[PDB]
């Protein structure tokens, strides 16, 4: 939109009300940890094959170090960006917080899970172990991960469970409303809610009084802003498509390397047993090199492509982390990195492969014109206004 | 060192074999085919159908008088063990040094006017000379001279038209540059070789794609459902377990495929019910260790395998007796990364050591033994708010510590020509 | 006269059992929305070329339609081929006949189709609403056939949805086709209803459904958005 | 321990490297000069593409990991210049980024392939309670506290 300041030498623009704003931000930490046999992609249970492979030296190990190492370090991510306190703060009772409700952001306390209202509503949004048990009842075992089983596919879970995350983001969240930035730098200090909000009005420059005079309206405007973000999550589509790509991007380049078997590679056919059903070894092991040539050029195109997307995987996680250390364990100064307008304090939610952080800010509202100067002479003497 | 490391992989081994083919009993009439007092010309070849017959082929290979025995899409020891579909017989006599036209890929006056195979050719090609049978004078051994075109492959052209070889279009009877396009051979006894007749046979089939009633001679099993067995369906081998399906064949089909174009699906030759085909169960080892500084026990997770199913899930007693006390015991455990055999499980938790995943950690405690528990978080600590109680520091600490920053990495450079080829200047 | 096919000749292209997948395939197929050529018999046989392979549809009551010779110059000096049904049974032979200028079948009645008949190769027999569809292809010394018979719901035009035809049978005769022709059941025995569409080279993109059965197809030459959906290989975008 | 595994992971590659080329590839011998000891050039021919073909491939794999790890050395050293600047050459406010608790000073000391942060920081130590308020009322107006 076009737009146009009405700039002059001696006007200036103060404003005379604000709104108190929470926005959402969204950040992939981890991907699912894979890994593959080698030898039952390539050759499936062929003796013949299995003894062919061997010419090719140690690419099979190689590429089960890459992939250990992409998922030691899935689990990295996920330490350095939830376990950053090692006191496990307890839930207090919230009927104070100077008129502040917390409820929908802290876990449900008559029931036994550590998921509040709004993790509850964050993991009904991401479309993502016994299905490799079953996988023999054979006409419903026809899923795409039992033909990724077959082959010598595997998904392996993480160290950290989701009600473990769940209650790392539940400490954090106790220490933040009950003591401010002091348990970030040492012990606890506690402190009451309403002080703890003057002080944070009084870091971006506006007096404390302003809180104190207008804490009930302020209040309002809180809770009116987090039942937005809440009925938001309750009716859209795709608010969590940085985590729905994560999922999608893994699956498409499993799926690939299941269909990638059904290639001959200018061999006689792409069926091994075929192969050994028709001919005798001296001109099978003609064949089967091409085959396995193949094959081996698909796993490492696979293993390629997974170390790239680990390093993107990383350098957000490492944002994540910081945000978390900058925007939750303290008030921050450094313009739109904890959201639009004048950082207040930052909450934490956990979501699948991800994390959420609700960003609380100032934004001034309705401004009037008025005649300024840069100092006044009273006595001979010019004058400055210190604050 | 310590740690936990995927070594290996566990695989169920097959107990027995099965073969099911179909049960035909009557022999296939190859002394028809290949002893006749009179073959065809080559310009119109006989094609023999071969069918529900038990076809033995060694005795065809394992014989005298074949100067000439080439299979193509297949190896000749394989034969006696596969079942074929749409099998012919083509019969023709040729001159002695003309046998090898019948290939594929073949110039020639036989290939491109008389008998054409085509490129992606199955089956085999038997010649054997025939001088006596054949030579005295001998005549009505016709081969066709002249064709305005090139043969299709197993096409046959049998028709009668004066050949114009010149720009006047001639009619009924002999002319000059006009010609009758078939021509005799002279097969004399007393020929040099390459003159003299040889007979010829090839047969043609298609291999494990649809229903079959030729086979060799092997004799059937009984068949064995819910278990890990060597099975052999018409010719189609492979290893797996067998149970009941309820797909609905049409009955032009014999086998299934899945995604990765491999059979899953299986009618049986004798009874015509529909099986399903599934690997026998295998999966991931990882090896939980200390240092070999310090011990030699060793616990082993089986990665997502269900505990009552361990013995089940490995090859239960073929196993080394060393190997097999890990697989049972009072020392098992269930995860939800697997099942572990070789830790105590204990109630406490401790900061986490050797990770298994899903929450549970391993460690080497006092006597000495492997443990394994839920690791800890953290210490619980509980904050005292109030809406009118703050805390001051009266004190402080003055703290440093280290971090640790990697920089730069080794700089490294490759001689490509002396890595590859050293110093052959060939290579 | 012309009609429109829609979805015409769309045959299983092997053997093997498959569900619940999609599938690309190259072949000889019947193109969407073609011009089928129309032959009726309000109150007319010439020799239509082959050159790829037909599609044939034909729609009577009361067995009219009865059987095709193939051949190059149908004037005995080359070999043909000729297919027969007796309500019956049916006779295939590919002797070195001698065809009239007018073949067709007398009502039971006699045959006036070829006088003679020499030099025989091969010899064979075996056993509106009702849509019998045809495909014939002729590769490598081959003459395949796929049917399918399907009740029509309507009067004149052909069916909008999809079904797939099944093989008959295969046929090792060894000749070269170039022209064909049908041969009708004529009442008053003069010695002087039926939809032709030629096969192209194409590739489709076939669904088979939980149960096996090819239930949706995708021409993808036919326009941009099946371009599409050839090339993401799904049906919807 | 983040020092030596660069190190170590650099060792690893070069000799994998080395020992890949005992291999044969589907030739009849790993070693070239016994393939030209024993065949003339027109069927030589056949087995050496092999074992280039097989080498190549090798050589590519080591280039591909060597500038993944390039890579993520590039923005450790990033991070690195960023904290000479903001913790040795300034007193930074950013919570974390120069140790734990509030930041002072910071010391640099150099390490092979490396650097080494000596960070100086203040830590609140001995806490009491006491009863506090916001504001204080003395002649029917409301004081607040200026620090
Ligand atoms: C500053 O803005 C707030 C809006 O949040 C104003 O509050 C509204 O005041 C009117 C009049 O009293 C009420 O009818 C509304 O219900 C209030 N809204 C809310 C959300 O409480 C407030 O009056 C403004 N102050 C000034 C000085 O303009
Ligand atoms: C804090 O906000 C929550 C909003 O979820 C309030 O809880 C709801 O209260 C209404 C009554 O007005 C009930 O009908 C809902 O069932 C409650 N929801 C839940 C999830 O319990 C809660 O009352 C507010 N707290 C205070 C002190 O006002
Ligand atoms: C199959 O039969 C066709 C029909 O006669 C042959 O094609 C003809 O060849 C002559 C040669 O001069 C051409 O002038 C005609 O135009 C062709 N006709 C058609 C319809 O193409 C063909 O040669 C035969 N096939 C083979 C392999 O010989
Ligand atoms: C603050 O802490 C320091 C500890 O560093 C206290 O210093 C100790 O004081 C006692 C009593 O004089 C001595 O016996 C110790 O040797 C001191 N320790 C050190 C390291 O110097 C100091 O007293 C504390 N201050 C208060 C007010 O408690
Ligand atoms: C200040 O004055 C200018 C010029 O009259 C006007 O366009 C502008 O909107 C005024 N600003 C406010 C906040 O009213
Ligand atoms: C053809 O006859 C020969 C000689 O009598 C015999 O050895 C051979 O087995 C016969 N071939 C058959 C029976 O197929
Ligand atoms: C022989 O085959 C028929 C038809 O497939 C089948 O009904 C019968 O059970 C079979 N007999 C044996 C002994 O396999
Ligand atoms: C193993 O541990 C012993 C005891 O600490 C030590 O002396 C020895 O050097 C170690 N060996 C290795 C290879 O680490
Ligand atoms: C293992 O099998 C038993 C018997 O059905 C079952 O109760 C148990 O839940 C299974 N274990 C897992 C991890 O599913
Ligand atoms: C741990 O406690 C459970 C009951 O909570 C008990 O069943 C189990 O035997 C205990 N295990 C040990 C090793 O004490
Ligand atoms: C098919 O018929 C339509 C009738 O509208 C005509 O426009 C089109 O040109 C015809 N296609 C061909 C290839 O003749
Ligand atoms: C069909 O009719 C023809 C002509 O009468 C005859 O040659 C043929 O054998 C018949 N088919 C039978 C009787 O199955
Ligand atoms: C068929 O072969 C005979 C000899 O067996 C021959 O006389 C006759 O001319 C051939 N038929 C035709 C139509 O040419
Ligand atoms: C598949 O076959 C079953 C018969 O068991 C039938 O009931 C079902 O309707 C079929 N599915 C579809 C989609 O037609
Ligand atoms: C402040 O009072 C509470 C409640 O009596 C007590 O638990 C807490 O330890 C006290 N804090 C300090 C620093 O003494």
């Amino acid at each position: 939109a076009e737009n146009s300041v009405a700039y002059s030498n001696n006007s200036i623009a103060i404003p005379t009300n604000f709104t108190i704003s929470v926005t959402t931000e969204i950040l992939p930490v981890s991907m699912t940890k894979t890994s593959v046999d080698c030898t039952m992609y390539i050759c499936g249970d062929s003796t013949e094959c299995s003894n062919l492979l061997l010419q090719y030296g140690s690419f099979c190990t190689q590429l089960n170090r890459a992939l250990t190492g992409i998922a030691v370090e899935q689990d990295k991510n996920t330490q350095e960006v939830f376990a950053q306190v090692k006191q496990i703060y307890k839930t207090p009772p919230i009927k104070d917080f100077g008129g502040f409700n917390f409820s929908q952001i802290l876990p449900d306390p008559s029931k036994p899970s550590k998921r509040s209202f709004i993790e509850d509503l964050l993991f009904n949004k991401v479309t993502l172990i016994k299905q490799y048990g079953d996988c023999l009842g054979d006409i419903a075992a026809r899923d795409l991960i039992c033909a990724q089983k077959f082959n010598g596919l595997t998904v392996l879970p993480p160290l950290l469970t989701d009600e473990m995350i769940a209650q790392y983001t539940s400490a954090l969240l106790a220490g933040t409303i009950t003591s401010g930035w002091t348990f970030g730098a040492g012990a606890a200090l506690q402190i009451p809610f309403a002080m703890q909000m003057a002080y944070r009005f009084n870091g971006i420059g506006v007096t404390q009084n302003v809180l104190y005079e207008n804490q009930k309206l302020i209040a309002n405007q809180f809770n009116s802003a987090i039942g937005k973000i809440q009925d938001s999550l309750s009716s859209t589509a795709s608010a969590l498509g940085k985590l729905q790509d994560v999922v999608n991007q893994n699956a498409q380049a499993l799926n690939t390397l299941v269909k990638q078997l059904s290639s001959n590679f200018g061999a006689i056919s792409s069926v091994l047993n075929d192969i050994l059903s028709r001919l005798d070894p001296p001109e099978a092991e003609v064949q089967i090199d091409r085959l396995i040539t193949g094959r081996l050029q698909s796993l490492q195109t696979y293993v390629t492509q997974q170390l790239i997307r680990a390093a993107e995987i990383r350098a957000s996680a490492n944002l994540a982390a910081t945000k978390m250390s900058e925007c939750v364990l303290g008030q921050s100064k450094r313009v739109d990195f904890c959201g639009k307008g004048y950082h207040l304090m930052s909450f934490p939610q956990s979501a699948p492969h991800g994390v959420v952080f609700l960003h609380v800010t100032y934004v001034p509202a309705q401004e009037k014109n008025f005649t300024t100067a840069p100092a006044i002479c009273h006595d001979g003497k010019a004058h400055f206004p210190r604050e | 060192e310590k740690g936990i490391y995927q070594t290996s992989n566990f695989r169920v081994q097959p107990t027995e074999s099965i073969v099911r083919f179909p049960n035909i009993t009557n022999l296939c009439p190859f002394g028809e085919v290949f002893n006749a007092t009179r073959f065809a010309s080559v310009y119109a070849w006989n094609r023999k159908r071969i069918s529900n017959c038990v076809a033995d082929y060694s005795v065809l290979y394992n014989s005298a008088s074949f100067s000439t025995f080439k299979c193509y899409g297949v190896s000749p020891t394989k034969l006696n063990d596969l079942c074929f579909t749409n099998v012919y017989a083509d019969s023709f006599v040729i001159r002695g040094d003309e046998v090898r036209q019948i290939a594929p890929g073949q110039t020639g006056k036989i290939a491109d006017y008389n008998y054409k195979l085509p490129d992606d050719f199955t089956g085999c090609v038997i010649a054997w000379n025939s001088n006596n049978l054949d030579s005295k004078g001998n005549y009505n051994y016709l081969y066709r001279l002249f064709r305005k075109s090139n043969l299709k492959p197993f096409e046959r052209d049998i028709s009668t038209e004066i050949y114009q070889a010149g720009s006047t279009p001639c009619n009924g009877v002999e002319g000059f540059n006009c010609y009758f396009p078939l021509q005799s051979y002279g097969f004399q006894p007393t020929n040099g070789v390459g003159y003299q007749p040889y007979r010829v046979v090839v047969l043609s089939f298609e291999l494990l794609h649809a229903p079959a009633t030729v086979c060799g001679p092997k004799k059937s099993t009984n068949l064995v459902k819910n278990k890990c067995v060597n099975f052999n369906f018409n010719g189609l081998t492979g290893t797996g377990v067998l149970t009941e399906s309820n797909k609905k064949f049409l009955p032009f089909q014999q086998f299934g495929r899945d995604i990765a174009d491999t059979t899953d699906a299986v009618r049986d030759p004798q009874t015509l019910e529909i099986l399903d085909i599934t690997p026998c169960s295998f999966g991931g080892v990882s090896v939980i260790t200390p240092g070999t500084n310090t011990s030699n026990q060793v616990a082993v997770l089986y990665q997502d395998v269900n505990c009552t199913e361990v013995p089940v899930a490995i090859h239960a007693d073929q196993l080394t007796p060393t190997w097999r006390v890990y697989s049972t015991g009072s020392n098992v455990f269930q995860t939800r990364a697997g099942c572990l055999i070789g830790a105590e499980h204990v109630n406490n938790s401790y900061e986490c050591d050797i990770p298994i995943g899903a929450g549970i950690c391993a460690s080497y405690q006092t006597s000495q033994s492997i443990i394994a528990y839920t690791m800890s978080l953290g210490a619980e600590n509980s904050v005292a708010y109030s809406n009118n109680s703050i805390a001051i520091p009266t004190n402080f600490t003055i703290s440093v510590t280290t971090e640790i920053l990697p920089v730069s990495m080794t700089k490294t450079s490759v001689d490509c020509t002396m890595y590859i080829c050293g110093d052959s200047t060939e290579c | 006269a012309y009609t429109n096919s829609f979805t015409r000749g769309v045959y299983y292209p092997d053997k093997v059992f498959r569900s619940s997948v999609l599938h690309s395939t190259q072949d000889l197929f019947l193109p969407f929305f073609s011009n089928v050529t129309w032959f009726h018999a309000i109150h007319d046989n010439p020799v239509l070329p082959f050159n790829d392979g037909v599609y044939f549809a034909s729609t009577e009551k009361s067995n009219i339609i009865r059987g095709w010779i193939f051949g190059t110059t149908l004037d005995s000096k080359t070999q043909s081929l000729l297919i027969v049904n007796n309500a019956t049974n049916v006779v295939i032979k590919v002797c070195e006949f001698q065809f009239c200028n007018d073949p067709f079948l007398g009502v039971e009645s006699e045959f006036r189709v070829y006088s003679s008949a020499n030099n025989c190769t091969f010899e064979y027999v075996s056993q509106f609403k009702n849509l019998r569809e045809f495909v014939f292809k002729n590769i490598d010394g081959y003459f395949k056939i796929y049917s399918k018979h399907t009740p029509i719901n309507l009067v004149r035009d052909l069916p909008q949805g999809f079904s797939a035809l099944e093989p008959l049978v295969d046929l090792p005769i060894g000749i070269n086709i170039t022209r064909f022709q049908t041969l009708l059941a004529l009442h008053r025995s003069y010695l002087t209803a039926y939809y032709v569409g030629y096969l192209q080279p194409r590739t489709f993109l076939l669904k088979y459904n939980e149960n096996g059965t090819i239930t949706d197809a995708v021409d993808c030459a036919l326009d941009p958005l099946s371009e599409t959906k050839c090339t993401l290989k799904s049906f919807t975008v």
